[PDB]
Order: C-alpha cells, then sequence, then structure tokens
RNA sequence: CACAGGUGGUCAGGUAGAGAAUACCAAGGCGCUUGAGAGAACUCGGGUGAAUCCACCCGAGACUCAGUGAAAUUGAACUCGCUGUGAAGAUGCAGUGUACCCGCGGCAAGACGGACGGCUCAUCACAUCCUGGGGCUGAAGUAGGUCCCAAGGGUAUGGCUGUUCGCCAUUUAAAGUGGUACGCGAGCUGGGUUUAGAACGUCGUGAGACAGUUCGGUCCCUAUCUGCCGUGGGCGCUGGAGAACUGAGGGGGGCUGCUCCUAGUACGAGAGGACCGGAGUGGACGCAUCACUGGUGUUCGGGUUGUCAUGCCAAUGGCACUGCCCGGUAGCUAAAUGCGGAAGAGAUAAGUGCUGAAAGCAUCUAAGCACGAAACUUGCCCCGAGAUGAGUUCUCCCUGACCCUUUAAGGGUCCUGAAGGAACGUUGAAGACGACGACGUUGAUAGGCCGGGUGUGUAAGCGCAGCGAUGCGUUGAGCUAACCGGUACUAAUGAACCGUGAGGCUUAACCU
RNA sequence: GUGAAGAGGGAAACAACCCAGACCGCCAGCUAAGGUCCCAAAGUCAUGGUUAAGUGGGAAACGCGGAAGAU
RNA sequence: AGGACCGAACCGACUAAUGUUGAAAAAUUAGCGGAUGACUUGUGGCUGGGGGUGAAAGGCCAAUCAAACCGGGAGAUAGCU
RNA sequence: CCCGGCGAGGGGAGUGAAAAAGAACCUGAAACCGUGUACGUACAAGCAGUGGGAGCACGCUUAGGCGUGUGACUGCGUACC
C-alpha cells in the first residue's frame, strides 16, 4: 500500500518470555506527512510524497521553501514517493503515523549501502567494482515491536547501511 | 578500516611519530608558538590537549605523567606553575590556530599557539 | 655518472655475555637527493586607509608535483559490432545495427601490440589442472569414457611419427584434443626439425624448403588505442535554476536432500502402491550487521630478559621483529545468521480436454472453444529521458535605461548581480584522483572538557610486618585512542566570483 | 580470350564472370550487358499462364515429399 | 692429527628470485657448501695466437674464442637483398 | 635611467645607415612548441580526398551574385615500394 521513511539509531537483541534472542534495529520514524498529491488526469498517475524530518530555515533553498509553504508543512530532509494501491487517497498534509505497520507482521528495508574501497574479484564475486553507495533491498522481514508514542519500530535482523542513515520500511509484496 | 578512524595515516613506525609528537609538544610548551602544517598543527593539538588539562592539578602523579610522557625535567618544571593557574578557568580551547596566507596546493602552513601566549 | 656494485693493512673499550657473533652504550661520524614552494612578473572586480601619489589582501586569468626529464614503437588516422566476399577472422570491400565530445581506476571479448612444442584456475566444446563439488559406466576394487558453474599458459614413458608432441597405449590427482598470436617466446624452453655443433644426403638452375635423419643446444620490450565495469570536465534538451518520479532500453540468479500427517487412502481379487508438491527441516552462493560464535585491531592497559638515560632508588622513557607475552576500545572480517533463487499469471513442445463433423463411424480443431515441462516473459532486486523521440510534476527569480548600424535569431555603454552553483574552513560511516552528505556565529561540523560505557588490572606515595624477597589498608585503584548526551573553551568571521535583467520563428482556441 | 600490360558499367563486394580498348575539355543526345517499388536513374506499363509453400530468396539420388548449414 | 664437527670474517655462485635498451655489454638479494687445507690473498715475474693454457666444458687469452685488435692484400670475393 | 634581487634578464634614451646587427651577434625556410584573425565540430561511423553545396567577415562590377579560410549534407572513393 503505502511505506514509510525512518533513521537508523543501532541494532539490539529483544529477550521474550520463553527466553529466545531476535536481533532487532533501531529505527526512529517520523510522522511522515503528505505534501503533494499526484493524480492520474494531472501527472498520469497515483502518486504521494511524503518528507520527514527538519532542516534550519538557513540552508533550505528558496524554491523548497516555496514548495513546502504550498502545501502548509514545515520542511524537512528530503522528499519520497511510493505507489499507491489503488486504496483510499490521501489529503495534503495528512500527517502519517507507524500504524500502519502494527497490523502488517511483513514489511521490507530499502536502504544505502555504506562507502567501501575498491575490492578485488574474488572479495566481490569468490570483477572489481565500486562498492557501497548502492542500494540494499531485504524482503520478508517482521516486525517484532510497534511504540506509537515512542515511534520505535523494530524488525527482525540487521538492516542496511550504519547509524545516522535513512531507510525505506514498506509493506511486504510477497506474501 | 575507513568507518570510524580517528588520526591520518601518517606513514611512518609508531615510535617515531610518538617521538615527534613529544618533541613538537616540548618545543609549544617550551615557545609557546610553532610554524607548522595543518595536520601537524592538530596532532600537535590533539597531542598536547590532555597533557595541559592533566597539569591542571597539581599532584605528584600528575607530574610523574607528564615528566613520562615528555621526558623533560625542565617542561614538567615549567608546568603546573604558569600554564595550570592560567588556563585553570578554561576547560578545553588551551591552543589556536591561525592561517599565514601561503602554499595552497602543496601543503599548507600555520601557526599554532596559545590563547594568551603572553601576560 | 656524487651510482645502489668492488678495493689491501693497523687502532679493537663497557654491560648480559664462552666468544672480534647477538642488543644498547664510551670518544668519533651521520638523519640519506624526492618528499615537499614561494606569492609566480603581469592582467582583471572588489572592500579597507590621512584628505592627485596611491598603499593591504582577497575572488580570478597567468606556474604547478619545490622537477631536468630519457624508454623500445610510430606511412597518415576523424582507429565500433554482426553478415557475405577476399593470398581466407577485413577498424578501411558490399548490406545492416548501435553509439553525445574529451579524460581517469581496474578486468582483456581481442588489436593480426612491438621487435614448431607443450606447462592455459578467467566467457567455450572433451572429466581441462596455479590444487572447490559431483552423475553414469551388469562398472570385482582402484581405474577409463561419457557430462555440468570452469581454463595448473610449472611437469611421465612411447607406437603412427621427433622428442613435451597432432591419433592413441599404461596412466596417477593431470602427464593430454583445438578455440584467442593454440591469452603471453610483450612467459618458458628447445624436445626434433630450416636455423646455437656434429649430422646421411636431398628436392632444389637458384631462392625456398625436406611436421626426414642419431644427440640437440643461449630466444628481447616500462599498457598505444580498443571491448567491459565504475567515475569525472564541457555541452544540449531553447529564459535560468533546485528537487521528486513515470519510463524505450539495459544487469545480473531461478540449485537441491529428508520428514509430518494428509493417507498405508485411492487404484488395486491379492501382491503392489502415488498423485498429495499442504508445512517444516540441510548444503553451495548473493545482500547486509557486529548484540550474540573465532582473528586482526604495530594507536589502549599489564607482566617480563639485556642495555642507555632521568644526579640514585621507588617509577618511568629509547633500542633489541610491535624486544617477548596476557589481553583488548572502535573499526575491518568470517569461524555467527535476518532474508534471498518466491507464490501466482500469460503464452508452450509432448500430453491432458466441454459440445462437435467433413466422409449418419472415429478424432487433439473444421464451427463455438480450455489447461499444461525445470523452455520464454512478467511477477522478486534494480539503473535508466545523452531515449537528441532529449519526458512528467512542484517550486524560486529577473518587471532597467541610452546610443549606433551593414535595421535584425543586430551590435555597443552605465547600472542592477536575483534563485542556484562554485571559491575557502571544519569535516564524514565518500574517497587513488573527481564527486557526494552536515555545518560555517540564525552552531555540536572538527578538536578538547564534563559524566557514563568498554578495555586493562590492585599505578606512585604513606604507616605496619618480614633483619632480604615480598605482603597488608590506602584501592575494583590508576590509565584508556576510534563509543554515548551536552558544553563555543578553540577553529568554520564582515564577505567575494560565475550565474540575469522578461526569454526566437509559424499555426489552432479565448476579450481586443 | 581476360589479367600479366586497359580504364569504365553490371553481377550487393571481388583479379581471371558479361558488355566494354579511356588523346583532353564541354551541366548536350543515342546505345551494349544490366534494371525501370524504394534505397538508386528509369513503366507500381498491357495481355496469356504457374504459385498459398516466401519454393522465389541454396541443393543430389529417390518414393509435393526428399530439406538438416554456418556466433 | 684429522680433504674432523658447530660457528664469525673470508671464499664458491651449488639452489631460488631481482634485470635482460638493466644499477653491471653477467651484477645484486636470500639459502646452501668449506671455514688448518688440494685454502685464500697483497705485490713481482714467466708460459703468445693453425698458438699458449686447459683435473678434456675444443673452457679462457683485456666485458667476445670451433683460432682476438690494429694498418695492407681488400674499393676483394662465386651466388643473393 | 627604470623594473628586477645591490645578480641574471627585460624596457627606455643614446651610439650605431640599420640594434627587423647586441657579443648565441650577415642573409634566416621547414620539421616542433604557444597566442590572435575567419570557419567546421558535443546525434555523429571507415586512406579523410574529389564535384555539387546554405552560411559565416572583408575587398570587388560601389548590389547585378567574383576571390581570400571552412565545409552540415550528399554520388564516388580497400595509401606507396
Amino acid at each position: 500500500m503505502i511505506g514509510l521513511v525512518g533513521k537508523k539509531v543501532g541494532m539490539t537483541r529483544i529477550f521474550t518470555e520463553d527466553g529466545v534472542s531476535i536481533p532487532v534495529t533501531v529505527i526512529e520514524v517520523e510522522a511522515n506527512r503528505v505534501t503533494q498529491v499526484k493524480d492520474l488526469a494531472n501527472d498520469g498517475y497515483r502518486a504521494i510524497q511524503v518528507t520527514t524530518g527538519a532542516k534550519k530555515a538557513n540552508r533550505v533553498t528558496k524554491p523548497e521553501a516555496g514548495h513546502f509553504a504550498k502545501a502548509g508543512v514545515e520542511a524537512g530532509r528530503g522528499l519520497w514517493e511510493f505507489r499507491l494501491a489503488e486504496g483510499e487517497e490521501f489529503t495534503v498534509g495528512q500527517s502519517i503515523s507507524v500504524e500502519l505497520f502494527a497490523d502488517v507482521k511483513k514489511v521490507d528495508v530499502t536502504g544505502t549501502s555504506k562507502g567501501k574501497g575498491f575490492a578485488g574479484t574474488v572479495k566481490r564475486w569468490n570483477m572489481a567494482g565500486q562498492m557501497g553507495n548502492e542500494r540494499v533491498t531485504v524482503q520478508s522481514l517482521d516486525v517484532v515491536r510497534v511504540d506509537a508514542e515512542r515511534n520505535l519500530l523494530l524488525v527482525k535482523g540487521a538492516v542496511p547501511g550504519a547509524t545516522g542513515s535513512d531507510l525505506i520500511v514498506k509493506p511486504a509484496v510477497k506474501a | 578500516m575507513r568507518h570510524r578512524k580517528s588520526g591520518r595515516q601518517l606513514n611512518r613506525n609508531s615510535s617515531h611519530r610518538q617521538a615527534m609528537f613529544r618533541n613538537m609538544a616540548g618545543s609549544l610548551v617550551r615557545h609557546e608558538i610553532i610554524k607548522t602544517t595543518l595536520p601537524k598543527a592538530k596532532e600537535l593539538r590533539r597531542v598536547v590537549e590532555p597533557l595541559i588539562t592533566l597539569a591542571k592539578t597539581d599532584s605528584v602523579a600528575n607530574r610523574r605523567l607528564a615528566f613520562a610522557r615528555t621526558r623533560d625535567n625542565e617542561i614538567v618544571a615549567k608546568l603546573f606553575n604558569e600554564l595550570g593557574p592560567r588556563f585553570a578557568s578554561r576547560a578545553g580551547g588551551y591552543t589556536r590556530i591561525l592561517k599565514c596566507g601561503f602554499a595552497g596546493d602543496n601543503a599548507p602552513m600555520a601557526y599554532i599557539e596559545l590563547v594568551d601566549r603572553s601576560e
């Protein structure tokens, strides 16, 4: 349906009642507010633009400030797009919480791999080329716990990238 | 490697690097002013500021540690008596770097001195 | 060559040392000929300063490795793929397709780079071999021959023949068959020949040659472009600029063993015996991480042998592979795993099918008209409008003046200098160099500091006991680089350059 | 007979295949082989025939089949 | 007393690598071997080119040996580019 | 005399017929290295030339279409011994 954008902070382990250790990743998911709505009539397809975080007004470029003021929302750190599933349509300025993933139990995480120096053929394939600064998508991941008041989301296993990176969580298409 | 790493490559023997750091720290504490490249000035500041902060408190253990890390009786004698009280009320930032113009494209140079350097 | 190579005798100290050996010291000699620059005349725009005569530095053009500078080669190069011909794989002949121009880092499909022979894991067929896994061969065993992701290009003995050798025999883990110049004689070598010395003699006017003689022996060079991967400078998408996406096209992988019941059901006289692929459970390989399971972590602590020093001890620093070990911060890895190679869909060979003949039978098809193999494409992960067919969406800015001509996609001057970028500093989980994220006084970007965390282990001093060693309270103490949240204590100041000033021509619809 | 010692036009390319022996110049007209959908200059010209397989646009013997050809 | 053993200086290139317009027209690095004996070295001299020498590789004779350099025969030479 | 560093070197003035004769010194072309003048080139495939061919600045009959440099495109085009 629609995915949110969060920030990686760290990763640790979680202990269950039965006494089982499961790796988890600390992801802070700020409430993403819709800024622009693209429709078939005008834009040619259905989509919603989501912004997260905040930036100092000094560094915000005037075109970006005007675009944000058009939607009447605070300027964030970036913009992301998600393709709708022909479901309910949102409105500009509609804040989106993390409750959507509270009843899915299956999500996919997309991130950016950490940069690395040139790697040999054996290191990469076991062809030389640039390592890092590339996409990484991991699917079939189940959310462990969801905290609405804390905006903290936990997923089994590790996630791509290092601390401070920006990741995207989407509903698990595979089923 | 390449991730959350502190300190430049500085290709050389570790003992030689430590000796150079000690020599530059001694020169700075003696003359209170040096001219050197920006990486070298930053390394000197990083290696000397802990010593100055430790010297703020006057004690036998602190003096012995300063002598061990400097190997100069005169330098330690100078310390704990003038620099300490001078920067007693200042927490951090005991050294300043001033750009003295130029190489520009080969290796930069700058002056590293104390906050006051006099009085 | 001031070369890195060679040059005969004498003076021969201390410590732990059997030793002129080993490690550091006495007197003495050195820190090495690449590691590192000034402001480089001049020229432009600026701000600052006593009101002509100007003085200071920035942002630039003008040097750059603080640099002389050689190297085999070179008919001229604007140096793409496939198909066909060709003294025979055509960058150059004919047909067709693709590609913005110029650079940088790696990998060689191959340039017939340049001046016979086999030792060949990377793209190939036979079991290829710089030392992963396998399937079959009534294989008596080992072993051959047949096949996969694949090219040990350093190596046996021999018949046909000349030896490693082109067919193969014994082959073991291969002694091995051609594609690419058998990838390189820009690797090696001769092991027989035309070629390192003998060598019967030859075809052969002669050159040229005799994959014929018995033994054979010394074979040269510092990536030129080109194909692929990644990454840069310029320009264009038509006023400029900042962001976010659709998408023509392109990238790589679809492996495989067991069990639960389903069900000892169907079918089947009995024996026999699934479809079930419904769920879980292994291995090879790909992405990602360090909390867990091992290493490194010459930047951190502790122990210890010799030696020099701090005037001596206690205690430290320098050398002996990091002098030798116990570990180990963060980071980097696998010896650890969360996921992946789906499920499903389309069209499929064979096959399986609703009603149904021509030609009162039959039949997968003639009329209406449906599934389906690990084959193909979507579906899974993507980049991508340099796709010049140059896309879509949102946002920000310029609203001046005058003169001239060859009177129009015209030219010139003063002023303005927008959004955006670059210029410089802090810098990073970005990095060979480019490039990219965040900050620059409207601040945690870097250094240090505060408290915590990890690591290491009981630091020194003090008084007591032991007439030595050493222990006791001080003390779970001291120290801690890269970890966590703040602190402007210090460094990113006031700024300056490019980038504009209403955006070409023709046509259809709105009030003029 | 050609090349050897001959240019040019056609066969998509080509030296032996077909026409054709270039003194030079001119923005002229007519032929030979070969073509008259385009590429490329010329009739999408007229009549009588074979062709449902792209045989044309590659094939022996043999009873339309034979028919499998080169990144 | 050892053509004795380990082990410095020293000697041999026996093995591997460095380069084949090189640092050198044959050298360098790391091991191996001898290290009181057929040992080595400083200096002086003799053995001379169809010859000398040669514990027989036809090794060496001025960075070259199946017969070295210089000037003359020779502006040589049958065949050939 | 000035710049330059109190050097080297350069720029003026003067001597010099001439310094387009300055001790690298008569006359001074090419291969090679830079700047300016005009043009082609960032959607375009092969011995790089040959004819056609729109423009870009200038001088001409002071237009009446000529020449000084270029060809985007197009038919042809496998260098020499």
